[PDB]
C-alpha cells in the first residue's frame, strides 16, 4: 500500500514513489480534471491550510499530468505554476500566460520532424500571436482613442472571429485552440499559487480566470485561501458604489443595506469563479486512518528502522503512539489518543518530518526517550515556540524556564483551572502545537528526579491554582500577571523552599469568612500569649520538639511580617523541604547544609498587590533515604498528565480539609480522640496525607512505568475527617502487588519514596491528630501496619501506638501541636454530646 | 444567518449520528449553554460582549473536557445568579447542607453517600458536584447525572475505563465561582453499566439524530426544571421525609421527576 521510509533525504523534488500520501486524492482530482474534458470553465480550487503540502501538491499533479501523454486517450499539457506575488506589479496574467504558452508551442515547433508541418502552424501561431499583441493595450489603458475605432472594425483577419469587434477573450481562446493543435493535446492545464504574501495580486487572477480563460481547451487550479479571496473580492464591490453615495447615505438601514448587497454579490462571484463541486480540500492524515475503531479508508506504515519488510512495518497510528507514550511517559488509554490526533492532523511533510528527526535519532541512540521527542518537535514546530514567548533555545533549556513557560502557556490559553494538564484543547494552533512540546519538556527533566518532580508540582503546577483561586479577586489584569510572577519567581528559583514560604504569604493573604483564621493549605499560629487559653499547654514552642518533630515543625514553619511578624506553617513548606534536601550529594556533610538550609528561619515580604548534640539523630537517617532515593528516583517516569493531576487532588483535598476543620475548633479539642474534635494538629496531618494519598492515587492510574492500576473498582474518596479511605487504598494495591509478584519501590516509586521520607514522619502520627476512637482505631492500627510493610521500618514502635491513644521522649513525633493555639480560634464554645 | 442555519443543522446531524454520548454534548453542552445564559440575558441585558467572552471562557465551550466538566462549571453559574428566599432548590439542582443545623425535625440531617451500596452508590456521586467560594457549597444536578451517563457512554467497555468514567469530577476537580461574582458490591454496579454498553454499542448505530430533535430534547427537559425549581420548591415541610402524599416533597422527590423530566422529554419528541 503506502510505505513511508524515514532514511530519506526528504527533499519534495526526489518525491517519486513511495514517499509521498495524496495519491489517491491526487488521482482522483487528476481523473476529475479529465472527467471535464469531454464536457465552459474548468477552475479547482486546492484549499489549503497556509501549507499542508499546498506548494507540495500542486505541484505534484502538474508532474503526473504532464508525464501521461500517451496511454490517455485526451492528455494534459501543464502550464509552469505561476505564483501572482512574484510577477512583475503591472504586468497582466494574460501576457505571462501567453508568453509560457508561447515557450511551450514553440518547444513543441523545434521539436518536429516535418518541415512542412513545421512552417504550416509556425506562422498560424505568429498569426495568432501577432493578433494578441494588436489587442493587447485593452487590457491596459488610461483612456480610449478613436483611433481603436478602425482597428475594431478590421475585419481582414484570415480565421474570422465568431463575433464583431477586437476582444482578447475571443482571440486568446483561439490562441489557445491553436496551441492545443500544435502540442497534441485537449483542455491546457493554468497553474495558480497562493497569494498570501500579497493578496491584492489575486485581483488580476480573479478576473483573468472569468475574462480569458472560458475557453473549455483551459482548465484551471487555483490555490490559497477563499477567506482571503473572499476578502479581496468583497473590497473590490465595494469600489463599484459611488464614493458621493457612501458619504450622502451613512445612515444605518442604507449602510446595513449596502453591507447586504456587497454580501450578496461577493456570494455568488466566488461561487460562479469556484464552483463547490470543483473544490478540494487536501485531506490530513487523521482523515486518511480513522479514530482507530472503524476501518479508514487508507493504510499508511512507517519504516521506523532501516531495513523494515513490506508486511514489518507498524501502522502510522501507532507509530505516532510509540513516541507520544514514550516521549511523553504516558501510558496508554484515552489521554494518550488524544496526543496523537494532534499529530495526526498536523501537515504531512511536517508529521514525517517529526518523525524522522525522532526515530533517525533514536536509531543513533541504540547504537534519553523524552529528549528525543523534544528534539525533534523543537526542530520541525519552531514556528508555534517562537510565537508564544516561551523559550527557542536547546542549550538553555531547564527546570526554571519550565515553570515561565507553563504559566505563559496558562496565560496565553486563558485556562487557569486545568491548564497545568497542558492539554491541547486551544482554538489556535499554535497554543495547541505548545502544549505537547511543554509536556515532551515536562518529562523531560522531571524523569530520574524526585526534586524536579515535586519542583515542577510545587513551583510549575502550584503557581496556576494558587494565582487562579487567590490572586484572581484583585483584576491591569496583566500588571497583576508580571508582579505576581515577579514575587515567586517562577522565573528563576533559587530554591524551592523559597517559594513555599512565599506561598503562604498569599494563601494568608486572602482573608478568610467570619474571621476563622484556618486557610487553604496551613493555619495560622498565635505568637502571643492568648488570654486564660481553656485546656491544653501554652501556645507553642520550637525547642520542645525532640531531633526529628523539631526537624519537620521548625522546616514547615515560615514567618511573614504582615501588620506583624505573622507565623505560618504549611505542608507546601514540608513539600519544599523534600525538593532541597532530595537535590543534594548524598555525602552527609552536604546533606547537613542543605537540610539545615530548610530549617533556618526566614522573612518574606508581604505581597505587593496588598494593601501592606540531640539533632544529629535525624540527619543520620536522612542520609539512608536519600541514598535509598539516589536509585529509586531513576525508575520514575513523570509525564505532564501525572504532576497536574497529583495537585488536582492535592488541591481539592486541601481546599475540602481546610472546609470541614475550621468548625470542630473547640475548647477540648485538642488531644483528640474522636472524629468531632480537630485541633491545628488534627488540620496539619490531613494535608500531609493528602500529599501521601494524591501520589499514590495518581501513581497508581496514570504513571507510565506500570501498564495497569492497583486501585480497583471503587469511588477514590479523599482521606478527609477519615483515614479509612486512605488506608482502604493502601490494602487494595498492597493485596494486589503481592498476588502479582511486584513490589511498592518498583510499581510506585515516587509513593515509595515520599512514604519513606523521614521529615513526613513527625506528621504523619502527630499526638493530637489520632481521633483514635473505637473504630478508629482499627482502621488506624491496619494504616501503620501497611505502611511499616511499605517502607519496611516500623517509625514507631508498639509502645508509642499505646502511648497515643491511651490518653517518655518521642523522637519520631511532635509533641506541642496537641495543644496548640490558633489565630481566630473561637474559644469560648466546646465539642457537644 | 438562515444560510447558516441549515448549515449549522447539518453539522448536527452529521456529528450526533452513529452515537449517544455525542447526541448527549449537544443537548448538553450545545443547547444547554444558550439556554442557562438564557438566565444571564434577562439579568444583565458594552458588558454583553464582556459576559460574553467570560462566560464562554467559564463553561469552556468549544473546548470542553467531557460532559461531566460542564455540568460543574453549570452547576456554579445557576447558584450565584441572583435569587430570592434563599432557597437551595436552583432550577436544575438541589442545594445540599454539607454542615449539620441545630433543631431539626424528624431524621433530617447532613447528608452521607455512604448509605448508598453499590448502583445507588454510583449514581449518586455521579449527580453530585462541589463548587468552591468563601462559602463553600455541594449540589445535586440532574445535569451531572447526564453528564455521567455521555462520559459513560464515550468509553471502551472495559472495567479499567468504567470505573475512570465514575472518577472524574468527585474528589479531583476544584471548581471556583465566576469571575463576575460578588464573593465488593460496586464491581457488581460496573457489570450492570458494562452489560448496558454493550447495548448501547450496538443499538446506537440506528440513531439518527437532528438539531430539531436535539433542540426539542431539551425545551421540555429545561422547562420542566422551571416547574420543579417553583412547584416542588415550597415544600420544605418537617413531614416531607418519608412523605407518600402529594403535597409531601423532599431531596428524593425533586430529583425523582428531575430524572422523569430527562426521560418523558426523550420519550415524547422520539
Amino acid at each position: 500500500k503506502i510505505i513511508i521510509n524515514l532514511f530519506a533525504p526528504n527533499l519534495p523534488g526526489s518525491t517519486k514513489e513511495d514517499d509521498l500520501i495524496q495519491k489517491s486524492l491526487r488521482d482522483q482530482l487528476v481523473e476529475s480534471i479529465r472527467n471535464s474534458i469531454a464536457y465552459g470553465r474548468n477552475v479547482f480550487f486546492v484549499d489549503g491550510t497556509r501549507g499542508a503540502g499546498k506548494t507540495t501538491f500542486i505541484n505534484s499533479v502538474v508532474k503526473s499530468l504532464n508525464s501521461d501523454q500517451d496511454d490517455v486517450k485526451v492528455n494534459i499539457k501543464c502550464l509552469p505554476t505561476i505564483d501572482p506575488t512574484k510577477l512583475p506589479r503591472h504586468e497582466p496574467i494574460l501576457v505571462t500566460v501567453t508568453a509560457r504558452l508561447n515557450k511551450m508551442v514553440s518547444d513543441k515547433l523545434k521539436g518536429y520532424w516535418a518541415s512542412n508541418d513545421y512552417r504550416k502552424q509556425k506562422e498560424q501561431w505568429q498569426n495568432h500571436l501577432a493578433q494578441l499583441q494588436r489587442g493587447l493595450h485593452l487590457l491596459t489603458d488610461k483612456e480610449y482613442k478613436p483611433e481603436y475605432f478602425s482597428d475594431a472594425l478590421k475585419l481582414d483577419a484570415q480565421l474570422d472571429y465568431s463575433i464583431g469587434g477586437q476582444d482578447l477573450s475571443e482571440i486568446f481562446e483561439e490562441l489557445v485552440k491553436r496551441a492545443c493543435e500544435i502540442l497534441d493535446c485537449k483542455a491546457i492545464l493554468i497553474t495558480f499559487d497562493d497569494i498570501d504574501t500579497q493578496f491584492d495580486a489575486g485581483w488580476d487572477v480573479l478576473e483573468s480566470i472569468r475574462k480569458f480563460f472560458n475557453s473549455r481547451k483551459l482548465v484551471v487550479v487555483a490555490t490559497g485561501d477563499l477567506r482571503l479571496y473572499s476578502q479581496l473580492i468583497r473590497g473590490k464591490q465595494y469600489e463599484n458604489y459611488s464614493k458621493t453615495l457612501l458619504e450622502q447615505e451613512k445612515e444605518s438601514v442604507r449602510l446595513a443595506e449596502r453591507g447586504y448587497m456587497v454580501e450578496h454579490l461577493e456570494q455568488q462571484y466566488l461561487l460562479k469563479l469556484f464552483p463547490v463541486q470543483k473544490r478540494i480540500q487536501l485531506k490530513t492524515m487523521l482523515q486518511l486512518v480513522g479514530e482507530k475503531g472503524k476501518a479508514g479508508k487508507e493504510e499508511i506504515k512507517v519504516k521506523t528502522e532501516p531495513g523494515m519488510q513490506d508486511i514489518d512495518a507498524i501502522d502510522v497510528r501507532q507509530a505516532i503512539g510509540d513516541a507520544v507514550r514514550e516521549g511523553l511517559n504516558l501510558r496508554e488509554g484515552s489521554d494518550a489518543d488524544m496526543y496523537v490526533n494532534e499529530l495526526l492532523k498536523q501537515p504531512v511533510r511536517l508529521l514525517m518530518q517529526v518523525l524522522q528527526d525522532f526515530y533517525t535519532k533514536k536509531y543513533h541512540a541504540t547504537s534519553s526517550v523524552p529528549n528525543l521527542l523534544r528534539n525533534a518537535l523543537y526542530g520541525s514546530m519552531l514556528s508555534s515556540i517562537y510565537r508564544a514567548g516561551l523559550n527557542y533555545e536547546q542549550h538553555r533549556f531547564g527546570m526554571d524556564s519550565l515553570c515561565k513557560d507553563i504559566f505563559t502557556y496558562v496565560k496565553q490559553d486563558r485556562d487557569f483551572n486545568t491548564g497545568f494538564y497542558l492539554r491541547p484543547q486551544s482554538e489556535s494552533e499554535a497554543l495547541r502545537n505548545c502544549s505537547i512540546y511543554l509536556a515532551s519538556q515536562v518529562s523531560e527533566n522531571c524523569q530520574g528526579s524526585l526534586s524536579k518532580f515535586l519542583q515542577m508540582l510545587l513551583v510549575g503546577c502550584g503557581s496556576v491554582s494558587i494565582f487562579n483561586q487567590f490572586v484572581t479577586e484583585l483584576a491591569k489584569f496583566e500588571q497583576l500577571i508580571s508582579e505576581y510572577v515577579a514575587y515567586m519567581s517562577v522565573g528563576r528559583i533559587e530554591s524551592a523552599s523559597h517559594w513555599a514560604n512565599r506561598c503562604c504569604a498569599v494563601v494568608a493573604n486572602s482573608p478568610n469568612d467570619e474571621k476563622i483564621g484556618v486557610f487553604l493549605g496551613m493555619v495560622q499560629l498565635n505568637r502571643k500569649s492568648r488570654q486564660h487559653m481553656p485546656g491544653g499547654y501554652k501556645k507553642f514552642n520550637i525547642d520542645t520538639e525532640n531531633g526529628l518533630a523539631k526537624a519537620a515543625m521548625a522546616s514547615s514553619l515560615s514567618t511573614v511580617a504582615s501588620n506583624n511578624l505573622m507565623d505560618f506553617c504549611s505542608v507546601f513548606n514540608l513539600i519544599g523541604a523534600i525538593a532541597d534536601i532530595s537535590a543534594c550529594r548524598c555525602e552527609r556533610s552536604a546533606i547537613t547544609n542543605a537540610f539545615n538550609k530548610v530549617i533556618a528561619q526566614t522573612t518574606c515580604i508581604v505581597p505587593p498587590w496588598s494593601e501592606a548534640t540531640e539533632f544529629s539523630d535525624a540527619i543520620t537517617k536522612v542520609e539512608q533515604w536519600l541514598k535509598n532515593v539516589n536509585e529509586i528516583e531513576i525508575g520514575i517516569r513523570p509525564s505532564a498528565l501525572l504532576i497536574g493531576k497529583v495537585w488536582s487532588r492535592f488541591y481539592f483535598n486541601l481546599n475540602n480539609v481546610a472546609d470541614q476543620h475550621k468548625t470542630r475548633l473547640y475548647r477540648n479539642a485538642e488531644h483528640g480522640r474522636m472524629a468531632s474534635q480537630s485541633n491545628a494538629a488534627k488540620i496539619m496531618r490531613f494535608n500531609v496525607l493528602a500529599f501521601l494519598h494524591a501520589v499514590l492515587v495518581e501513581e497508581s492510574l496514570y504513571h507510565s512505568v506500570s501498564d495497569r492500576e492497583y486501585i480497583g473498582e471503587g469511588l477514590r474518596l479523599n482521606p478527609v475527617t477519615s483515614v479509612d479511605e486512605f488506608e482502604k487504598k493502601i490494602k487494595i494495591i498492597g493485596e494486589k502487588l503481592k498476588a502479582d509478584n511486584k513490589t511498592w519501590k518498583n510499581t510506585h516509586p515516587l509513593f515509595f519514596l515520599l512514604i519513606s521520607c523521614p521529615i513526613l514522619h513527625p506528621f504523619i502520627f502527630p499526638v493530637g491528630g489520632i481521633n483514635c476512637s473505637v473504630k478508629a482505631l482499627n482502621k488506624e492500627t491496619s494504616f501503620n501496619k501497611l505502611i511499616d510493610e511499605i517502607v519496611g521500618d516500623k517509625l514507631l514502635s508498639d509502645e508509642e501506638w499505646d502511648y497515643l491513644t491511651k490518653n517518655q521522649i518521642f523522637q519520631n513525633t511532635i509533641t506541642s501541636l496537641n495543644s496548640s493555639t490558633i489565630v481566630g480560634a473561637s474559644y469560648d464554645k466546646d465539642t457537644p454530646a | 444567518l438562515r444560510n447558516c442555519s441549515i448549515y449549522l443543522a447539518s453539522q448536527v446531524s452529521e456529528n450526533c449520528q452513529g452515537s449517544l454520548s455525542k447526541f448527549l454534548q449537544m443537548l448538553l453542552v450545545g443547547c444547554g449553554s444558550v439556554s442557562i445564559f438564557n438566565q444571564f440575558v434577562t439579568e444583565l441585558a458594552e458588558k454583553f460582549e464582556q459576559l460574553i467572552s467570560e462566560y464562554v471562557a467559564y463553561m469552556s465551550v468549544g473546548r470542553i473536557e467531557s460532559a461531566s466538566h460542564w455540568a460543574n462549571r453549570c452547576c456554579a453559574v445557576v447558584a450565584n445568579s441572583p435569587n430570592d428566599e434563599k432557597i437551595g432548590v436552583f432550577l436544575g439542582m438541589v442545594q445540599l447542607n454539607r454542615k449539620s443545623r441545630q433543631h431539626m425535625p424528624g431524621g433530617y440531617k447532613k447528608f452521607n453517600i455512604d448509605t448508598e451500596n453499590g448502583l445507588a452508590k454510583a449514581a449518586m456521586a455521579s449527580s453530585l458536584s462541589t463548587v468552591a467560594s468563601n462559602n463553600l457549597m455541594d449540589f445535586c444536578s440532574v445535569f451531572n447525572l447526564i453528564g455521567a451517563i455521555a462520559d459513560i457512554s464515550a468509553c471502551r467497555c472495559e472495567r479499567s475505563a468504567i470505573t475512570n468514567a465514575f472518577n472524574k469530577v468527585i474528589a479531583q476537580t476544584t471548581c471556583i465561582v465566576p469571575p463576575w461574582s460578588e464573593a465488593t458490591e460496586f464491581s457488581d454496579a460496573i457489570t450492570k453499566v458494562e452489560q448496558w454498553l454493550k447495548n448501547v454499542n450496538e443499538i446506537e448505530i440506528g440513531i439518527r439524530p437532528s438539531a430539531l430533535l436535539i433542540g426539542k430534547v431539551w425545551s421540555r427537559f429545561y422547562f420542566n426544571l422551571n416547574n420543579v425549581a417553583d412547584q416542588h420548591k415550597t415544600r420544605l415541610y418537617r413531614n416531607a421525609e418519608h412523605g407518600r402524599m402529594a403535597s409531601q416533597s423532599n431531596a428524593a422527590k425533586i430529583m425523582r421527576f428531575n430524572v422523569l423530566a430527562f426521560l418523558h422529554a426523550v420519550l415524547v419528541e422520539e
